[PDB]
């Protein structure tokens, strides 16, 4: 047997060795000559050998849900009731499960998308000359979005941010392109900028029109696609923006592609992106020093902020952002009209498409433990052979019930428990599972250090015999 | 393997000026053999240009390796007075990188300077044409090579070519040059041997095309933003001895990069393989050597940014390098090996250069640098070993910086180049650069000694009754113990010292009675220094061993184990290059034998 092959000295390397492996507090079956290994073996083998049932120590893990909230089901519309409230979507929020090496501990969790959940929207569009025909109408429908999205929730705030290219040498200067457009008489058409936010997340609909009417454009740069730095600084720091911890959105209005990390090396830029907010006076400043985010450094800090990015791509460059969609989980790509006149219906359908989709994710797993996933979604589509962290096609208010099995393995983290959080992307509330392993038998708590049976203090007597100190061997640690 | 990580033998650079951004060997295995280091952001001599940068030669070969600066061009006459006008005189040459891509073969060296900026004749612009400075025949004369500086200089033409971003001297003398931003950012490869550039140079023409010139043609508008020429290398992919050029296109094929190989005497598409993940930067670092031991070189393409979802499912930033194995048909198929990384943000595959036969078994090594790998994300350089079936995933030596953690990254392994021997003992030496703060490491390759030791006993059994030997006049039972040693190693001094330790009845516990003792020394252990001739026949030492009296021990059943251990003598002087030889990893340093009692 493997437990016999484990060559156990203490209860530890008999628990860590395997699930069925077990000790015996009597230790009268054990022969004096045979080493400490022979105690540790399978449950059935112990009862065959004649060891008593209480004398075996095989603790088995269990699940205990400390924190449970009643999910919100308050009636509205049909009957008079108070509308404002707080948020609750996942029923188990904090639960404790004790683990054994090789024990497939299992629990269940349930979630439903709460109706009338307030949202935050953010517009990120490139003030490039290819957007001259789009800025003219986008500013007009700032309040139209205010009116149209009233179905989704009682209230929601919406802000504006602008960017174009970068001030690096290779990507800043233009072809001859003799246009010389008299943009304005106030000389407000300033040079291209890395990023700038003008309006934060605010409920006042009039603020969009008032503060975006005074938004200018940048003049005809050659292949300017510097957006990922902007969508990095937006997601990385939200206190300055005002980013509130509800279901949140971001609009990326684009033309003709993007860049990714390792492009600034053409411009003499070698350091990667910090991942630290650099916004002095509402404008990106530490631009020339740091390179672009890699497509994946973006993914980590977009997922760690529950940011849902929406893509406003124009017809030509659709496939590239389409593959972006499969790269970045919880993101959507939409075919924008030529004049950007369909952005309202685009945002409506994009929010509808994102809402039905709930994807789960864990964080920083310990080495031994592994997690499998099964999902019971809508009516049908119960698939788990293809790994299920997602469901869709749900209606508003539908019930889903994922299942999580946490399977332990060879675990050296005897530092009591480890905290890990399971969170559906896009929702602040997460299930955190305090996950404690068993690295000691209960009989070890009563062990006598330097016990007289251990050749006059040359070891610790626990669970029926002695664990020898360093440099001591024998049944009673009699020998050095 | 062995490369002496304990003795780095560092160089150093000026403060606040990045150093070792390109490090290359110069005149290897010959007189005045030196190491070239590039510092593109360093200060130069001319007052007009700031952050001009210059490469420093270093007369390597002494215990202190301090070194001065070589002067490619400390002038201002060429730039000034374009069409003789003080008003709007020049677009300033300052901030031009000068050491991003330096390389040398033979006596002629090139120092490409990307981010070079110049104003065309027609109209003021900010065109980053890029130039490479060429000096030949022991710095006798300097040459200027800016093939992307032409009449039709515009952002849609060659204005933003930035030629010089990747170069390497071919073995035949050709200079192969890569301009990433040519023709509205599709890239252009420029190649012309030294004869045409030497003959067709004229200083006073700012625009002077090279007559013999091989360039990639302008492509259609559908291939925009591909960046051909980001990394280029030379190989032997064509069946003939003619060297073929390999170039990786990072953002081609709708962001799925791909790498091309080109015909020798005429630029052509030939063979070309694509990336497997979008925004992977396939072709950041291309490489090509005989990593198979078959005579036909193999490609090596690294993708620093990549996916590998794991048991948690969280995406990470792990780069993998790709091995493409050539075949007698000459065509490279789909990938045949893949050496991925294991660090969170280490851009594995950022640098890929070969080493030639460090173990001298006919198989050539490689070195891959992770500029942000390892703990404290300081930088790691791996060395995967060549094998009959290709590289081995186990990276053998994993070289780490010896300094302390700093606020800015130290960018270890952001530039390296090995290959040709430097010390001169037939063993190649590797180099790495760490442009974080003024750190360039030049390493050394230790000699290898393959040693064999054989232990014999005659007779194998002690006879208590046969007391054939006499100990102080007392007849004792004795048997003969003889051990032989044979060692062989290339480029090693003819005499090698070994330390040989003999132990008797070693399995007896500390304090137990040793049943067998040396006849001469009356002890249980013998240590001795031996000098074995390199490649000579085995040297044998014969000794007699005797068993103690039966009254002194009770154990006649357990055999008397005899152990033979050997390792290199730690007091042996280092070689002329200061290296200590290493025992081969297959050499069994411990040989055990046993004698019984009848
Ligand atoms: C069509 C469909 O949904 N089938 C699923 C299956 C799943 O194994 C089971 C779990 O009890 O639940 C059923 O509803
Ligand atoms: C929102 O929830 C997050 C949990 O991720 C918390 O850090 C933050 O303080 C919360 N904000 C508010 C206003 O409750
Ligand atoms: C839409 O953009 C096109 C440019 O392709 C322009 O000709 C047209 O007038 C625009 N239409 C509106 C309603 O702005
Ligand atoms: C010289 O070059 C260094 C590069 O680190 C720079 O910091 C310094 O300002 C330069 N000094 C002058 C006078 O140009
Ligand atoms: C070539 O230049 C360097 C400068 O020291 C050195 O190798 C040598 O002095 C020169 N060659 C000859 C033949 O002097
Ligand atoms: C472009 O690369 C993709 C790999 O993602 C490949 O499937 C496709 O065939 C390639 N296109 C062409 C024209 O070779
Ligand atoms: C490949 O290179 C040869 C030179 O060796 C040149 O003639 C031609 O470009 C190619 N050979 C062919 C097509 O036979
Ligand atoms: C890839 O190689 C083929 C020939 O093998 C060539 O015609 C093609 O142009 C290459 N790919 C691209 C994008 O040019």
């Amino acid at each position: 047997n493997r437990c016999l092959k484990a060559n156990a000295k203490s209860c530890g390397e008999c628990i860590q060795a395997g699930p069925n492996c077990g000790w015996c507090t009597n230790t009268t079956f054990l022969q004096e000559g045979m080493p400490t290994s022979a105690r540790c073996d399978d449950l059935e083998a112990l009862k065959k050998k004649g060891c008593h049932p209480s004398d075996i120590e095989n603790p088995r893990g269990s699940q205990t849900i400390k924190k449970n909230k009643n999910v919100t089901n308050r009636s509205k519309g049909m009957a008079e009731k108070l509308r404002p409230e707080d948020i609750t979507q996942i029923q188990p929020q904090q639960l404790l499960l004790k683990l054994r090496s090789g024990e497939p501990q299992k629990f269940t969790l349930k979630f439903k998308r709460a109706e009338d959940y307030p949202i935050d929207l953010y517009y990120l569009m490139d003030l490039s000359y290819s957007m001259k025909d789009d800025l003219e109408n986008v500013k007009s429908l700032g309040t139209d979005l205010m009116n149209e999205m009233r179905r989704i929730t009682s209230d929601f705030r919406i802000g504006f941010g602008s960017f174009v290219e970068k001030t690096v040498m290779p990507y800043i200067s233009t072809t001859p392109a003799k246009l010389r457009n008299p943009c304005t008489s106030e000389q407000n058409c300033t040079s291209p900028f890395s990023y700038k936010n003008v309006l934060s997340l605010t409920d006042r609909g009039e603020f969009f029109n008032e503060l975006v009417g005074q938004q200018r454009i940048s003049g005809n740069l050659d292949s300017p696609e510097g957006g990922f730095d902007a969508i990095m600084q937006v997601a990385v720091c939200g206190s300055l923006i005002g980013w509130r911890n509800v279901t949140r959105l971001l609009v990326f209005s684009t033309d003709a592609g993007f860049h990714f990390a390792g492009d600034g090396k053409l411009g003499g830029i070698v350091l990667p992106n910090d991942g630290q907010c650099h916004l002095e006076n509402n404008v990106y400043t530490m631009s020339h020093y740091y390179d672009y985010p890699s497509a994946i450094h973006l993914v980590q800090k977009l997922s760690e902020n529950n940011i849902q990015t929406i893509f406003a791509v124009t017809e030509e460059f659709q496939p590239v952002y389409k593959e972006l969609k499969n790269l970045i989980p919880k993101s959507a790509v939409g075919t924008l009209s030529g004049n950007s006149s369909n952005v309202i219906q685009l945002i409506i359908d994009a929010y509808n498409s994102l809402s039905s989709e709930v994807i789960l994710e864990n964080s920083k797993l310990p080495d031994g433990v592994t997690i499998n996933y099964k999902s019971y979604c809508k009516n049908g589509v119960n698939g788990t052979g293809e790994n299920g962290r997602k469901c869709s096609n749900i209606s508003i208010g539908d019930e889903v019930q994922f299942e999580i099995s946490i399977t332990a393995n060879k675990c050296p983290n005897k530092e009591s428990e480890n905290q890990l959080k399971l969170n559906p992307l896009g929702f602040t509330e997460e299930v955190e599972v305090v996950l404690q392993f068993i690295c000691k038998c209960n009989c070890q708590s009563h062990g006598i250090p330097a016990s007289p049976k251990c050749h006059e203090g040359n070891g610790t007597f626990e669970c029926g015999a002695c664990r020898c100190n360093e440099g001591r061997v024998g049944r009673h640690c009699e020998c050095s | 393997f062995n490369l002496d990580a304990e003795a780095p033998a560092v160089l150093s650079g000026p403060p606040g000026s990045l150093f070792g951004f390109s490090v290359e060997f110069y005149r290897p295995g010959r007189d005045g053999v030196s190491v070239l280091v590039g510092a593109p952001k360093a200060n130069t001599s001319q007052p007009g240009v700031l952050q001009g940068g210059a490469v420093y030669v270093c007369p390597w070969g002494t215990s202190p390796i301090q070194c001065s600066t070589i002067q490619f061009d400390s002038k201002g006459s060429r730039i000034l007075e374009s069409s003789l006008y003080s008003e709007e005189p020049v677009e300033y040459k300052s901030l031009q990188w000068f050491g991003a891509t330096v390389r040398a073969h033979g006596s002629s060296i090139l120092a490409c300077a990307p981010l070079y900026s110049w104003r065309t004749e027609k109209d003021p612009q900010n065109d980053p044409v890029g130039t490479c400075y060429l000096s030949t025949e022991n710095f006798t004369r300097i040459l200027e090579y800016a093939p992307c500086r032409s009449d039709f200089g515009s952002a849609a033409g060659q204005g933003y070519c930035q030629g010089g971003f990747s170069a390497e001297f071919t073995k035949t003398g050709r200079v192969v040059l890569g301009g990433p931003g040519s023709y509205f950012w599709q890239g252009q490869i420029l190649s012309a041997t030294q004869e045409q550039i030497s003959e067709s140079y004229y200083p006073q023409y700012l625009i002077n095309p090279v007559q013999g010139q091989l360039q990639t043609r302008q492509a259609s508008s559908v291939y925009d933003d591909s960046y051909l020429g980001y990394s280029v290398a030379v190989g032997e992919f064509s069946g003939d001895d003619t060297e073929d050029f390999v170039a990786g296109v990072p953002k081609g094929n709708l962001t799925y990069g791909y790498v091309t190989v080109l015909n020798g005497s005429d630029i052509h598409s030939l063979y070309n393989v694509s990336g497997e993940q979008m925004a992977s930067y396939f072709g950041y670092a291309v490489a090509a050597t005989d990593t198979n031991g078959d005579g036909l070189d193999d490609l090596l393409v690294g993708a620093p940014l990549l996916m590998e979802r794991t048991a948690d499912g969280r995406p990470q930033e792990v780069g993998r390098v790709y091995i493409y194995l050539q075949h007698p048909e000459g065509i490279e198929p789909t990938p045949s090996l893949t050496l991925t990384g294991q660090d969170e943000f280490g851009r594995f595959g950022s640098s890929l250069t070969p080493l030639g036969d460090l173990d001298q078994d006919g198989y050539n090594d490689v070195a891959i640098g992770a500029p942000f790998g390892g703990e404290a994300q300081q930088g790691v350089v791996f060395i995967f070993p060549g094998g009959p079936g290709g590289l081995n995933t186990k990276p053998s030596q994993v070289l780490q910086p010896l300094w302390a953690a700093g606020h800015t990254p130290d960018f270890f392994g952001s530039a390296l180049r090995g290959g040709r021997d430097l010390d001169g003992n037939g063993y190649p030496d590797l180099i790495v650069g760490s442009f974080g703060v003024d750190k360039a490491l030049v390493y050394r390759g230790r000699p290898i000694i393959s040693a064999s030791a054989s232990l014999t006993i005659f007779p194998s059994m002690f006879n208590p009754e046969e007391r054939s030997c006499s100990l102080e006049g007392n007849p004792v039972s004795c048997i003969n113990l003889s051990f032989c040693l044979n060692a062989s190693g290339k480029h090693v001094p003819n005499s090698i010292g070994f330390e040989v330790e003999l132990q008797l009845d070693w399995q007896k516990q500390k304090g137990g009675v040793r049943r067998a003792l040396f006849l001469a020394s009356k002890q249980a252990t013998l240590t001795q220094t031996l000098l074995i001739q390199n490649g000579a026949r085995e040297d044998c030492r014969e000794m007699k061993i005797y068993l103690r009296n039966e009254s002194e021990f009770r154990d006649k059943l357990s055999p008397i184990h005899i152990a033979l251990n050997f390792s290199l003598d730690p007091k042996a002087p280092m070689d002329s290059h200061g290296l200590r030889p290493v025992l081969h990893y297959q050499s069994k340093s411990r040989i055990e034998d046993k004698a019984q009692i009848l």
